[PDB]
């Protein structure tokens, strides 16, 4: 089919041209312009773990949310044997949730 | 395959233990309690050993590609279940030191524990590399569960960079096998090849890397250096649950993979395992002789005894008791290995900091503990494979199916590594009598569980026909 | 097709190399996060589209991210390790390079000798993935819930801060 | 028109990078950074192995991986901030206490 | 000359290999996680190598 590669094609050239703008723009932005010095302008003007528990609990989250994602494009031919399943993790995923909001996890604020 | 009603019945232990880790879960979200959950954990373990009865009931049958249930499957859940049962046992009184929360060492049991009946019912390399992530990575929290310690953040860090390392190994393992064969299911595995041609060199390397993966997993040798260090830094109940339950569940996968794929009675295979057997019953046995540290000591002597399982492996397509005599021998390192790791525990417990491991702590230890001393005797006996013992059952099992398949090297291997254990154990259990210088139900509950686990040992090593039965009776499909 | 695979696999291949000999981190994990890219590229070469996706959304979009995370608050500088350059004297890295070449190839030997008859690349969709997750790989999907539920349990327990 | 043993080969030659990483380097982040390239690697294999096959069972184990490494970057991650926090260096040779 | 039971100390023999073996074996628990790593890595080629050579 010539509509697929007149697609892909298409596809290809705005990549590259959506990249090679972006580019164009640094380089002309670097490129243009008078440079001036001064004494102080290369002067410039512990993070708890709570940091790392929120983006841990976005990574492990995330990775059921692409098993929730293979099963929504999929409903109608997994029938309700597939809804029971998918109501069975998502029902752990939300006990997972109130644990982590219930012991203090998911709380910035003391 | 479908689910029907019959595989939920089928289903039931490891249904129970995952409706147990949500409601286990959900009371810790609701209020931590550590009796509570503690009593939650423990009666949805118990539901499940009770559930067995129903599951044998219902009888063998396919649950999904995924899982094949038998007598096999049963037997190593029930296995599985009595390890983890001990476990929280022995870490209720040890987590009643414990300053920090008390109550996910439950929720890691449980998972654990779910693990290992997946690996008991593993019918497919998808099942069988879920349920060893299943067992390794809640044991990964449990290893430095006391990570204020060193020594036990120092064993976790090990053993959770040595245990992803075998995953990866165990996972392009199975992917060579699966570009080979093109089925996942353990029956396939090697089908598709026949006129003599078993040997397909990417099968053979697969099942190669797949071999480093669970040898990681069973302590064997060369995969082995990592099991004093964490036997010795994990707290003594996860030391008890890693030296039982892990073990027994990822040796059944193993047995059942061996027993239903084609490729298992290779000659090269063989061979492989033949050697690392031999070395992992010299080296384990070796490595023994001259510990101060009880728990290490315990690490090279698990490398032993899986070395002689590996040994009844080997002979699984050659004769005909491989399976009874892998049984036999887990029921009895089983008990063997909960007796000594719960003295250990109930000797460390309350945790207080560094764990009470060191030999000349359990010097005398007959003169304030006697019943401790007398358990732990009869345990050391009972490793060594003494008669009047279950350890000697199944060294006797092991011995006969060498015999049998004339494995004469193997045969020489048991009998040089039982003398060099003979030493060590001896040194151990002597030095119990020797003369040097709790108050709570849950600590005589571990007390009793250890008590108990003795006087299994030493019945079944009198009378050992019971158990004898029970594991002829939990036989897998043909 | 195989232009595209073949450009990408050399691109993830050398984007490793840079990533397993580099000094600075967040340098080590950009390479990283173009070889990953590099890896869905060859997924999507080879018709799987979700596992390409994923392999953008979740290995390149939250486990890296974790771990640039992790990096930029521990503020690695100018660490003692970090400044000796250890792994790239030829006495710490010639064995294991040797090692690694001769596990390779073993394992490539094994590779040739494989019936090949060729990928045509027919694109397998999420829809049949997710056909097949909650058909036969049911247990899978569930098990694997309770997986991700024991690494929460045992990140948060760990890596907390008191 | 991609012959398999092309995505297999490619997929060890990453494994085994992953691997000299893991054991070249002192620095625990980089030994986290090399276990996850193997198992990445590993990924792919059973992709390249799936769609030889024609079956979604390559890209079922890709997700059970990922699913894996997802949940063990996370707890190796979680024992790095530990051992930084408790140590203030990352050097796996300082652990070591444990021995003979 | 056999005051001292040569007999006794030939059949010591081997007790004093033994120990020595074990000694020897004990050097490669070091305690370092790269050699671990390592020796993990070794025994993969090792039984990779013995695969195919007998295959
Ligand atoms: C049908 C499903 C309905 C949603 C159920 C899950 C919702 C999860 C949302 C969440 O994070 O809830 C946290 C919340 C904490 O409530 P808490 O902090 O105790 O508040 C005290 C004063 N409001 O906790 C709750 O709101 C509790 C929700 C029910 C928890 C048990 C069932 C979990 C599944
Ligand atoms: C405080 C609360 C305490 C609660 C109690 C806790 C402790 C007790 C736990 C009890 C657990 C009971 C488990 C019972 C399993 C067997 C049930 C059964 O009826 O099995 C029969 C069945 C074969 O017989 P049939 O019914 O004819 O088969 C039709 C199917 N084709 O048999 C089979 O298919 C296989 C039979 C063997 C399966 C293994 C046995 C179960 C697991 C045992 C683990 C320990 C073994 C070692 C110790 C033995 C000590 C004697
Ligand atoms: C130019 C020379 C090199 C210059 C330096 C490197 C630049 C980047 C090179 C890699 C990315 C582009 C590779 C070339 C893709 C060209 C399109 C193509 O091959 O299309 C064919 C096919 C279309 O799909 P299909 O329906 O199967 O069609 C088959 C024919 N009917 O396509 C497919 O099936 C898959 C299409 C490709 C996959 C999506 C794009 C992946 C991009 C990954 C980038 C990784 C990071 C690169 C960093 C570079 C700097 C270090
Ligand atoms: C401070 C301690 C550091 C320990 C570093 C350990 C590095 C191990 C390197 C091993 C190199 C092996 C080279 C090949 C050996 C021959 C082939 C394999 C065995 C047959
Ligand atoms: C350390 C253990 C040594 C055991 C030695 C056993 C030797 C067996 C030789 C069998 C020869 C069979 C010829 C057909």
């Amino acid at each position: 089919s010539t509509e697929v590669i007149a697609h892909h094609w298409a596809f290809a050239i705005f990549l590259i041209v959506a990249i090679g703008l972006c580019c164009l723009m640094l380089v002309g932005g670097w490129f243009l312009g008078g440079r001036a010095r001064a004494r102080s302008k290369n002067v410039p003007f512990r993070l708890s773990a709570k940091f790392y528990l929120v983006a841990m609990f976005f990574v492990i989250f995330d990775v059921e949310a692409l098993y929730l994602f293979a099963w929504s494009t999929s409903i109608r031919e997994s029938g309700w044997v597939g809804f029971v399943e998918a109501a069975i993790f998502i029902f752990v995923l939300l006990a997972g949730l109130v644990y982590l909001v219930r012991i203090g996890a998911l709380d910035w604020t003391p | 395959m479908t689910i029907t009603p019959q595989n939920l019945i089928a289903l039931l232990p490891l249904l129970i233990v995952g409706l147990t880790v949500v409601v286990v879960m959900l009371s810790i979200a609701w209020r931590r309690n550590h009796f509570l959950n503690a009593t939650l954990s423990v009666i949805g373990l118990n539901a499940a050993l009770v559930s067995l009865w129903f599951v044998g009931q219902a009888g063998a049958m396919d649950v999904t590609p995924l899982m094949r249930v038998d007598g096999f499957a049963m037997l190593y859940t029930g296995l599985v279940l009595l390890a983890s049962l001990a476990t929280c046992t022995f870490a209720y009184p040890w987590l009643e030191g414990y300053n920090d929360n008390k109550d996910e060492f439950y929720l890691l049991v449980l998972i654990a524990a779910l693990g290992g009946i997946l690996l008991a019912n593993a019918n497919h390399l998808a099942s069988l590399f879920l349920g060893i992530e299943l067992i390794s990575l809640p044991l990964f929290g449990l290893v430095g569960y006391a990570f204020r310690q060193k020594r036990s953040l120092e064993a976790s860090i090990k053993y959770t960079i040595l245990s992803a390392a075998a995953s990866s190994f165990l996972l392009f393992g199975m992917a060579l096998v699966y570009a080979q064969s093109g089925d996942l299911s353990f029956v396939a595995l090697g089908k598709n090849l026949g006129d003599g041609m078993l040997n397909e060199p990417l099968l053979l390397a697969g099942f190669g890397l797949m071999i480093v993966g669970l040898g990681f997993k069973l302590s064997l040798v060369p995969f082995h250096l990592w099991t004093p260090d964490v036997y010795q830094g994990a707290p003594a109940p996860v030391s008890t649950f890693l030296a039982t339950a892990s073990k027994i569940a990822i040796f059944g996968v193993v047995m059942r993979l061996f027993l239903y794929a084609p490729v298992g009675d290779s000659e090269a295979i063989r061979v492989v395992l033949a050697i690392i057997a031999f070395a992992s019953i010299i080296f384990g046995n070796l490595m023994a002789l001259s510990q101060t540290n009880i728990k290490r000591l315990l690490g090279y002597s698990s490398i032993s005894h899986l070395g002689y399982l590996l040994v009844a492996l080997i002979a699984l397509q050659t004769g005909e008791m491989s399976m009874e005599a892998v049984g036999v021998y887990l029921a009895g390192y089983l008990f063997s290995s909960l007796g000594a790791f719960g003295v250990v525990s109930l000797m460390s417990s309350p945790y207080r900091g560094p764990d009470a491991d060191s030999l000349f702590s359990y010097r005398g230890l007959f003169w304030h503990r006697p019943i401790l001393a007398a358990v732990m005797t009869v345990m050391m006996l009972s490793l060594a494979g003494i008669p009047m013992t279950l350890g000697f059952i199944g060294k006797f099992y092991v011995l006969a199916v060498g015999v049998q398949a004339h494995l004469w090297w193997l045969v020489g291997a048991v009998v040089v590594g039982s003398a060099i254990g003979l030493y060590y154990y001896l040194r151990v259990a002597v030095s119990l009598y020797l003369h040097a210088p709790p108050s709570n139900w849950q600590y005589s509950a571990g007390g009793i569980v250890v008590l108990i686990s003795a006087l299994l040992v030493l019945v079944l090593g009198v009378w050992p026909q019971p158990l004898i039965s029970i594991v002829r009776l939990a036989m897998p499909l043909m | 097709m195989e232009f595209a695979f073949y450009i990408c696999g050399l691109i993830a291949i050398l984007a490793t190399l840079r990533v397993i000999t580099h000094t600075n981190p967040v340098h080590a994990l950009l390479y990283l996060i173009i070889s990953l890219l590099a890896i869905s590229g060859v997924f999507f070469s080879l018709g799987a589209y979700f596992a390409g996706a994923l392999e953008i959304i979740v290995y390149a979009g939250a486990i890296m991210v974790l771990f640039v995370f992790v990096v930029m608050m521990l503020n690695l500088g100018g660490s003692e390790i970090e400044q000796e350059r250890q792994w790239l004297k030829p006495q710490v890295w010639i064995g294991p390079a040797i090692l690694s070449a001769i596990m390779l190839v073993v394992i490539v030997y094994a590779i040739l000798g494989v019936n090949d008859q060729g990928i045509d690349g027919t694109p397998i969709s999420a829809k049949a993935v997710g056909i097949t997750l909650f058909g036969p790989y049911v247990l899978a999907v569930e098990l694997a819930s309770m997986l991700l539920l024991a690494g929460l349990v045992v990140a948060f327990h760990v890596g907390r801060e008191e | 028109m991609i012959p398999l043993q092309h995505g297999l080969i490619l997929a060890a030659i990453l494994f085994v990078l992953g691997l000299t990483g893991l054991v070249i380097r002192r620095n625990l982040l980089f030994m986290l950074i090399g276990l996850e390239i193997m198992i990445n690697a590993s990924a792919l294999a059973f992709v390249v192995a799936g769609s030889y096959w024609g079956q979604t069972d390559g890209q079922v184990m890709y997700i059970l991986a990922i699913s894996l490494a997802a949940a063990e970057a996370s707890i190796g991650l979680a024992l790095l901030l530990q051992l930084h926090r408790r140590r203030q260096n990352l050097n796996i040779d300082s652990v070591s206490e444990m021995r003979g | 000359l056999l005051k001292r039971d040569p007999l006794n100390s030939m059949m010591n023999i081997p007790a004093v290999l033994s120990r020595f073996a074990g000694k020897g074996l004990l050097l490669s628990e070091n305690g370092y996680l790269r050699w671990y790593v390592a020796s993990m890595s070794i025994g993969a080629v090792v039984v990779l190598a013995l695969l195919m050579v007998l295959r």
